[PDB]
């Protein structure tokens, strides 16, 4: 209840120092669905605190590791010391058709690995002759971008001129992209200095190019990773509706369909946070609307596809509902076989910028009741959409630290919880059923109608294993 | 579409031709992808002596590195202290990756705290926020200890560490008397194991500097031993099980492996197990100390030597048959000990394997990689074997470790064909093995992307990877074995001599074409 | 022909052209060979359910069969027992293959005699062999007792092996002192695990039979536990090491560890360690007696029960985790002590392994086979993991054994699609793995050829072996790993989610094709 | 070790034995003496061996079962009686061969008829009626079935041959009777003679009024070698290229026609003579067939034998035989030329079954080795007439050695490497004695030949010169 949520909140509170206690109260909240704006109740996209254990990472990884590491095509340089592509190597699970190595790179490595002496005389010399040998020993890609760490805006290297003179030489597309990690206080500016690094380099190199020919059913997927496939089990439901999926920003994501994009009709946003950026550009550079759509579970995907399809005409909404026909037995049959397994079941969710309330619907479709859920990074009008998707005196906690969510989970008890693999181990040893829920546990698709029966079939695996009724020992 | 009661996840899902046909659709209209004759004459090239030549001629360019940075090091050597929060002073991005590559390679909870500056504190320094995170973090977690390390943008702006801390505990941030040992840890100098080097030297210094005059060596009849940089649970284990054995006073700096290895058992413990302080502040007056990862511990030798006067023995890392013998009979000279039966039967079992194996084992060759005490002392084992290392590929080595590794290869007739590379990649290694092709790779999970290379070529080209080393996060539980040691050297034996039998098995599983060699008895 | 620098063995030496050329003429000159098409024609037959049908109808043909005979569990019994060499009463070709069964496994000596009865013994008994035999195996062998089972000759003839043996004491080639317990061990009842209990209950009615009116239950404070035939050292070995770590006072009747896993020195070692004599002949002074595999040691304890009037305990093997539990809380509660912090938590990182490792194993599908008491505990283990036990295969397993899996799957749904077969052999199991295909199998090494036959009908078929079981002769050293306790359960474990993982790296590592799915983290 | 020690190290290790024992065992113990020219004079062999002593023979079964039928590769051979003979002796032997196993070929399956006690007391005839209609069943594409006899079926009482008369009839199938039960003989010698019979009855002369085959004056047969790890192919390889025509392979890789092809043969080519002289006998008496001993192991002996089997043709086979030899020296000379300075002076002890403990002498010697013992589990008096003249001077040779008795011949002669079986293998080790298997060659081979000549090469100095066998002393003992 409202009182006990509240309670429990200054409760928690406690333990800080009374500097820390101010700034962490504004980013706890008791969810208020009639409220219009929800800066009024929680606000975010604030520094961390020192000290807390924030979960968050930083601007490199939310350019290089979100926005244009998948793009498979190119290949892209962690410019600086060895560290930060190294441990981002393969991590995320942005899926790709391709011969990596050859014509795609998405799981390779590339580094300048910068040693002290490129910290103290500058790495512009360096990053020049890395250019040339990207290009003799990976001749089939179709551009670079420079994904900046830490160092490169603290030593005052000129990463832009590197690009512009190198990629003038050799006539080949050079991205300078500035996502040092000191810069915002998440990943989050790394999303927007990544979409402007797009919009200033990329994408208008074929603004006056008209060899390609549009029809008035192409759209673009904004903002889907392919996670797992995500994408290609969206990009399927929309082709059989009639459309024609130009581009897919970035999950197996070649350069030339970005460079396509501005002759498409419609861009379809899933990934707001990431991505509303570029698509607010191209509805005013070039007159391309945007809408936003969510495609968690039976309710939302049916929901989407309507709404796509009446921007469209009376031929792409007929099939619109030979689409939903087609899977309704599909997906009552996952509801049917694993709803009565997780009806009533609570779930406390944390997640980044987009799923902590795109998969609400989803859990709702298998009779489970998400009690709590929060971003690392949202912002305020990411937590607009937030409280009208979740139910009313339930729990939302923005940038939590480690103490918040270990103590709201034990006052609240979940059945389930969904985040990330920092979180992943420590409610394992409590008892608690836990999902991945970025890299889906090495599992997925859950986009479409086709993931729903993945994301079903594996919330009741691990929310019923057997393992859960065997933690305390018969003789504790 | 989905079957039920037989649900397709991504592999085999996107097999169906629905799937099949829609990706040739985008492929086709929208990617201008290159043909796929050209592709394929470019990777035939990439495999080729003229690539190699090319490849190794690189200055700028470094592809698949086979190292990480010194904070991740400072930080699984704060994790072995008790009670003893890691704090990196820097961008809180480091500390996210830090957390999750541990996590990935241990399947455990990885706490660690940054103080999160930005580009505020890039303009003016970062002080107050190690003012207000020791505080924060000393509230919030309560840790007995704060080890201090550092991510780049500290090291570049020179954030005054020391000046930091002594300000936070001056104006009351948090008590004098709490610990907060720091150590500078710069990602572009060395590699992962430097920064393990230098935070466990800070350490050291922060509990025994200022406090010499009252010690005298071998007054507490112990043995300090330094693990450095370690990833096996097991290898904890075995030294303080054979110290154990033999009766031998000890002393373990650094010791996470109970808090790598809690139970599950309905609660969460941030800490557990841990080198004490008082095992810290003790240590000089131990005989003598071991470091069992010399080549890494360089900067700790020095001051274990300059200040505590111990005459730190020459030991190479305890693997394999010689350099365990070697470990065991400096422990009992040091210690005055006897080493017991039990681990003379032991040892007398590990050459038993080694007699039952050596046929299949013999001239086999290797590709390997890793840090350098681990490498070498895996080079050592093989040849002990009667096994070829071929490539041997250490990417954070140096040129005089390269020069020791060398004369082991020149004094045994299976190292005739072996080369020793040094800041070399995996991209290095991957020409490698295409054109000097080993049986085997020997390595960590990121050695998976070159085998599917090797098989792209062909079946008969293909190398398979043994996964040995760190991280790997493609396999389970796995951290939990062994490698140094009589134990560790009977589990590398087992796991290579069955690596061998299992591919071979594979190879002769064709019937009535290569299933005539498929034997029941190997 | 050879190139000096780079020989080739069998394989791959006879793919050569020339040696393909001269195999290809053998075969059209003079082997009047089935046409390919037929042969392909039948082997697809083979591989269905209406061939399964005809299959599961034989009553006289038994092919490849999962059991061995009883004299073979008679000397594994004999050779746990201090200085004492196995002696088989009978014909000598079977103690060659007992040897030679028990070498290829254990990769260690085997020594057991036998007393050669040739037609001559046929025509007038075995009596002269047992004397002459019985005098020169302990003079020349000087063992401290020979432990006498029998070969199907002996037993079909009707030898007296108490008259003989009498009366070899009698007349002077052995002294009336010496021990010499005996047992039937006929090869046409039961199995090999049968000889092991016959035996067992022989030496235990030999040392203790006749000595009862001195005897008090529980006056020695200690627990007996009888092992039976067990063939991974692991096992003798994590039993010891519990009851110790316990505290708790125990005698392990039938101890063949040390002879087993004797050092390479430079000495031969006929006998090693083993249980004492005066163990057996205290052993009714025991609390109680705890029998490990107790489907086959029911003679044993009618002996232990009817005569040293323990109440021996209902439990079940102590494979897997409810039934490790079990049976320390059982030892707790007969020996009064508690059970120690360390087993507890070695229980939590059990249970930790499996909240890791649930999301790979879940729903997997297994066929399996062995021994009784072993294939339970490995069926409640895959229960517990959330596998599926689909084909469950046990060759002397009998109807009451049956029942109790039958319920023990019952007892779970993840056992909804499971079967128990007794009396059936690897080729019916064959056909199960084709008609109903399974994830993988778990069994011994004569497994591989199913394998094999899986993946001739094509790669999507193939059914890929885990080696747990008896006998395994194709790997080296795995004789040394556990299957029983935390420790066995957390081997078992590990080794089914790796084999789920290695098959998927290998099914994902086509570029282009499946290695969208061949991710680094799993 | 001069002929004095070796006598002096006979009696001294068996002082241990009763006095029945040492007497017996003394006739099978010997110091070599070539001049001798009947070895029974020196010792004695083929006799029962003596109880509780360890012997390593085997029995009947193996010899007929694992030696001789179970090669053939297109029948079905069943272990008749109960479970143990069979599925102890399932692939245990590398008899290699080329086929679909389970579909056209059976080598390395198991078939039985699992004898319980109901089978023991009321016979086993009936059941094996109905086995025989289920391999039929189950296997029709089999080209003949074997009933191998194990202990009890002689004792009970069955009659097989009866069964196989009245079955083969019914279903006009070849089925062979073998009595090899265990307790007949005193090895696996007699199951060699019982199997050479049994083909002789039941198979061999089949074809003997079928004058269809088409025959050359260059026909031979391979006889007595059993394809371990190929060793038959890496022989026939050698025969043909020579000009012969290799009709049949006795019994390694051996299909059931071509034994029925062998009485059509010119020449009949011995490599066992100890478990195939008798059907190579029979088949001169009864073809005309005449027959040679032979010897592939190392280049002196091949060579030798090319030329001594060249020599019984034309002109022509006699000129490709030169070109032959031609071809593969520089291949064996350069295997010596790599491992003749590895493994020169380095002495040997063998011990073998009834053919390898004299063959492979002079394979040893083309690389500097010396064998000083050598002895076999079931040789006769022929046997050992043939190995005096092969071993040097006071050699120590033994008969049936009992595992005391070679175990202290080890401890004393201290050989460089020592040749047996798996039984033996593990012992030695531990004393840190390099071991070579030479029954199943350690899973490598062939060492037939000239390829095999290499393999052998690589093999003895990978173990005799492995650094393993430095280590065996810990250094602080
Ligand atoms: S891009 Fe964003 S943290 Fe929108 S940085 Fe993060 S693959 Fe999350 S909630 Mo990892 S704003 Fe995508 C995301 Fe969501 S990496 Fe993935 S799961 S839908
Ligand atoms: S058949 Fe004989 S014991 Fe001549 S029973 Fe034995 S495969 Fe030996 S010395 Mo094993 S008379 Fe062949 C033999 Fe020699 S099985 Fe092999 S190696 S050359
Ligand atoms: S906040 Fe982000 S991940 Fe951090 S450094 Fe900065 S861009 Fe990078 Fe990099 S090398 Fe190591 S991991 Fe860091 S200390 Fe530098």
């Amino acid at each position: 209840s409202r009182e006990e949520v509240e309670s429990l909140i200054q409760e928690v509170l406690e333990v800080y120092p009374e500097k820390a206690r101010k700034d962490r109260n504004k980013h706890l909240a008791v969810n208020d669905p009639a409220v219009t704006q929800s800066k009024k109740c929680i606000i975010s996209n604030k520094k961390s605190q020192p000290g807390l254990m924030t979960i968050r990472g930083c601007a490199y990884a939310g350019s290089k590791g979100v926005v244009w590491g998948p793009i498979k095509d190119m290949i892209h340089i962690s410019h600086g010391p060895v560290g930060c592509g190294q441990y981002s190597r393969a991590g995320r699970r942005n899926y790709y058709i391709g011969t990596t190595g050859v014509n795609a790179f998405v799981t390779m490595n590339f580094t300048s690995d910068f040693q002290e002496k490129d910290i103290v005389f500058g790495g512009d010399k360096k990053l020049a002759k890395l250019i040339d040998e990207v290009e003799t020993l990976f001749p089939l890609n179709k551009g670079i971008s420079v994904q900046s760490e830490c160092p490169i805006g603290l030593i005052g290297d000129d990463i832009e001129s590197v690009s512009k003179v190198k990629g003038a030489e050799l006539s080949k597309t050079i991205v300078p992209v500035r996502c040092e990690g000191f810069r915002g206080v998440s990943q989050s500016l790394g999303h927007h200095i990544a979409n402007d690094a797009v919009r200033d380099w990329v994408l208008g190199k074929r603004d006056e190019d008209t060899t390609f020919a549009s029809t008035p059913y192409d759209v673009a997927i904004i903002g889907d990773y392919n996670i797992g496939g995500d994408a290609w089990s969206s990009r399927i439901l929309l082709e059989e509706m009639g459309l024609r999926c130009v581009a897919q920003w970035s999950g197996d994501g070649s350069i030339s369909e970005i460079e396509l994009t501005p002759k498409v009709k419609l861009n379809l946003v899933h990934c707001y946070r990431s991505m509303n950026y570029i698509s607010r550009h191209m509805e005013e550079k070039y007159g391309i609307p945007w809408m936003e759509y969510n495609f968690f579970g039976p309710t939302k995907t049916i929901e989407s596809l309507r709404a796509i399809a009446a921007k469209f005409d009376e031929s792409i909404q007929k099939k619109c509902e030979e689409v939903i026909a087609k899977y309704k037995p599909e997906w009552e049959a996952v509801v049917a076989k694993y709803r009565p397994r997780l009806e009533g079941k609570r779930v406390m969710l944390y997640i980044g910028g987009l799923r902590p309330r795109h998969v609400i619907g989803a859990y709702e479709d298998l009779g489970m009741e998400v009690v709590g859920t929060g971003y690392e990074f949202a912002h305020n009008d990411d937590y607009d959409r937030t409280m009208k998707e979740m139910g009313d005196s339930t729990l939302l906690y923005d940038d939590v630290t480690g103490y918040e969510f270990e103590e709201f989970v034990k006052r609240i008890k979940p059945d389930l919880i969904g985040s990330g693999i920092k979180e992943k181990f420590i409610f394992q040893k409590m008892g608690i059923p836990f999902r991945e829920m970025h890299s889906w546990d090495y599992s997925g698709p859950y986009h479409g109608f086709d993931g729903f029966a993945i994301f079903a079939r594996d919330m009741d695996m691990t929310l019923n294993n057997p393992c859960w009724k065997k933690l305390q020992a018969p003789w504790e | 579409s989905q079957q039920v009661d037989k649900i397709k996840a991504s592999y085999p899902l996107f097999l169906d031709q629905d799937y099949k046909d829609m990706l040739a659709k985008k492929r086709d209209g929208f990617e201008e992808k290159y043909p796929q004759d050209k592709i394929d004459e470019v990777f035939q090239w990439t495999t080729t002596k003229e690539y190699q030549e090319l490849n190794f001629q690189r200055e700028a360019l470094t592809v698949n590195p086979a190292k990480a940075c010194q904070p991740l090091g400072a930080v699984l050597c704060a994790l072995g202290f008790e009670k003893t929060m890691p704090y990196v002073h820097g961008s809180q991005g480091c500390v996210a990756y830090f957390r999750s590559y541990f996590n990935r390679h241990f399947r455990e909870p990885v706490s660690c705290v940054s103080d999160s500056m930005t580009e505020d504190a890039a303009v003016f320094g970062g002080q107050q926020n190690m003012k207000d995170g020791l505080q924060n973090c000393k509230a919030t977690y309560k840790p007995d200890m704060i080890a201090v390390s550092t991510t780049c943008m500290a090291e570049v702006i020179g954030d005054d560490l020391n000046a930091f801390i002594n300000n936070s505990k001056k104006e009351g941030f948090i008590p004098d008397e709490f610990p907060v040992p720091f150590a500078h840890t710069p990602s572009f100098v060395g590699s992962h194991v430097t920064g393990w080097d230098n935070m466990f030297e800070g350490i050291a210094r922060y509990f025994t500097l200022k406090s010499m005059d009252d010690k005298v060596v071998g007054s507490n009849k112990k043995i300090n031993i330094v693990p450095g940089f370690e990833t096996y649970l097991g290898n904890f284990r075995v030294i303080k099980r054979m110290l154990s054995e033999m009766g031998v006073g000890y002393s373990l700096l650094s010791d996470p492996e109970e808090v790598l290895d809690t139970p599950a058992d309905g609660q969460f413990r941030m800490y557990a197990g841990g080198t004490t302080q008082e095992e810290m502040k003790d240590a000089p007056n131990a005989l003598n100390t071991v470091l069992l990862q010399p080549w890494h511990l360089e900067k700790t030798k020095k001051f274990v030597e300059g200040t505590w006067k111990h005459e730190v023995p020459k030991l190479n890392i305890p693997m394999g048959l010689d350099w365990t013998d070697e470990f065991l009979m400096k422990v009992s000279e040091i210690s005055g000990q006897p080493i017991p039966a039990s681990l003379t039967k032991e040892r007398g079992r590990l050459v038993d394997m080694m007699t039952d194996s050596h046929t299949w084992l013999h001239g086999k060759r290797f590709a390997l990689w890793g840090d350098p005490d681990f490498v070498m002392g895996l080079v050592k084992f093989l040849l002990e074997l009667g096994c070829e290392p071929v490539h041997i590929l250490c990417h954070n080595g140096n040129k005089r470790w390269k020069k020791a590794v060398d004369a082991i290869l020149a004094a045994s007739p299976y190292g005739k064909n072996a080369t020793v590379y040094i800041g070399k990649d995996l991209w290095h290694l991957r020409s490698l093995v295409f054109t000097d092709k080993p049986d085997f790779m020997i390595g960590n999970s990121y050695g998976k992307f070159i085998q599917r290379d090797t098989l792209h070529k062909g079946k008969e080209f293909e190398v398979p990877l043994i996964r040995i080393g760190f991280p790997i996060f493609d396999r389970h539980h796995l951290h939990r074995s062994t490698t140094l040691g009589y134990e560790g050297a009977m589990q590398i034996l087992t796991t290579l001599v069955n690596s061998i039998l299992e591919r071979l098995d594979e190879e002769t599983r064709g019937m009535q074409a290569t299933d005539y060699n498929h034997d029941l008895v190997r």
